[PDB]
């Protein structure tokens, strides 16, 4: 484990890796908006199917 | 004899002066890669 750790290791702070998370978070918000507003049209449109019927 | 070693003393001095040269430029690649993974880590971060 540990030499696996050690030859897959670069050189650089650590704290920087971990602010990677922002980025990633920002990345997948707007994925997640599209998802819901995909849920949304969807739900809409089911309650128009319901309101027809 | 004496007269024939200094050509060999000389040729292994000879070479090792450019082994010391391929440190160098072996060196400035790993400073060179080493850079690279600090960007690559900076984006993986």
């Amino acid at each position: 484990d540990v030499d696996t750790y050690l030859s897959n290791l670069q050189t650089k702070t650590t704290l920087s890796m971990i602010a990677d998370g922002l980025e990633r978070s920002a990345r997948d918000f707007d994925a997640f908006l599209e998802e819901n507003v995909t849920l949304e049209w969807e739900a809409q449109r089911k309650r128009i199917y319901q309101h027809f019927g | 004899s004496n007269a024939d070693l200094i050509s060999y003393f000389s040729k292994t001095a000879d070479e090792m002066e450019e082994m010391m040269k391929k440190f160098e430029k072996t060196i400035t690649e790993i400073e060179a890669h080493l850079t690279g993974v600090e960007a690559h880590a900076m984006a993986m971060q």
